[PDB]
């Protein structure tokens, strides 16, 4: 249980492109995938220039809690890519001890400031004493996909990091009626240089 | 200008003569553990 609060836990988080083969046949290329640790602590001071500010905000919504809710997640995205059409996709899974409806905002930014928000509303299903939530196949804006393809035709690597340098994801998971943050993820990118594949540190945001 | 235009932001990477975008602290520089840059 890395990504959880008191209230909710995310299990899997990926991003991906799936390509249509043949009728029968498909590939499917992850970008970047999460699936009692202990997580270091990064001072949320240091990233308060590259998320939203005001109301609403991250420092608004770090100051307003639980402080338990608040993670910064840094992916070395994989990018290797290959060529019927294709699809741009993320999926996410989550648990909860409650019956909730939540709502998972998530905006993409550039230099801090919000470029596109995708809003989606989830319902529970019961599961072995709990109540899971999935967002499955969930469509990448056209923003994101221009923005992957953008980074392809970059000569180079460093500067695909360069890029990213200033390019952040914020993920804000709430209760719809009560509007508690149940899960705040920040996401910071580098490319992937290993030939592992895709990698991930996962931080814990603290005051100071 | 506007800093979410994203013509610009890759423009000045691939053209940095002709750069055009807000100036920012590298993460490389901020006080952040070593992990962040080491990939496991
Ligand atoms: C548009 O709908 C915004 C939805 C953003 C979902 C986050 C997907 C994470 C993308 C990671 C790809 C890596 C690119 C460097």
């Amino acid at each position: 249980r890395s990504v959880a609060s008191s209230k909710l836990w995310m299990l899997e988080f990926s991003a991906f492109l799936e390509q249509q083969q043949d009728p029968d046949t498909y590939n499917k290329h992850l970008f970047v995938h999460i699936g009692d640790p202990y997580l270091a602590a990064v001072d949320i001071r240091q990233i308060y220039d590259k998320f939203p500010e005001k109301k609403g905000g991250l420092k608004d919504l770090f100051e307003r809690g639980p402080s338990n809710a608040f993670f910064l997640v840094k992916f070395w995205a994989d990018l290797n890519t290959n060529i019927g059409s294709s699809f741009y996709g993320v999926s996410s899974q989550y648990e909860s001890p409650e019956n909730m409806i939540i709502t998972c905002s998530t905006k993409v930014c550039s230099f801090g400031k919000q470029v596109v928000e995708k809003v989606e509303t989830e319902y529970a299903r019961y599961e072995n004493g709990h109540y899971s939530y999935r967002i499955h196949r969930s469509p990448l804006c056209e923003y994101m996909i221009n923005f992957i393809h953008k980074l392809k035709h970059l000569p180079e690597k460093y500067m695909m990091n360069s890029v990213l340098e200033n390019f952040t994801i914020l993920q804000v998971v709430t209760n719809r009626d009560t509007q508690e943050t149940l899960l705040c993820i920040a996401y910071v990118f580098e490319v992937s240089a290993s030939e592992h594949g895709a990698q991930h540190h996962i931080y814990r945001l603290v005051k100071e | 200008d506007s800093e979410t235009d994203l013509e610009a932001l890759f423009n000045a990477v691939m053209n940095p003569k002709t750069a055009n975008v807000p100036q920012t602290v590298p993460m490389r520089l901020r006080k952040l553990p070593d992990s962040f840059f080491k990939p496991p």
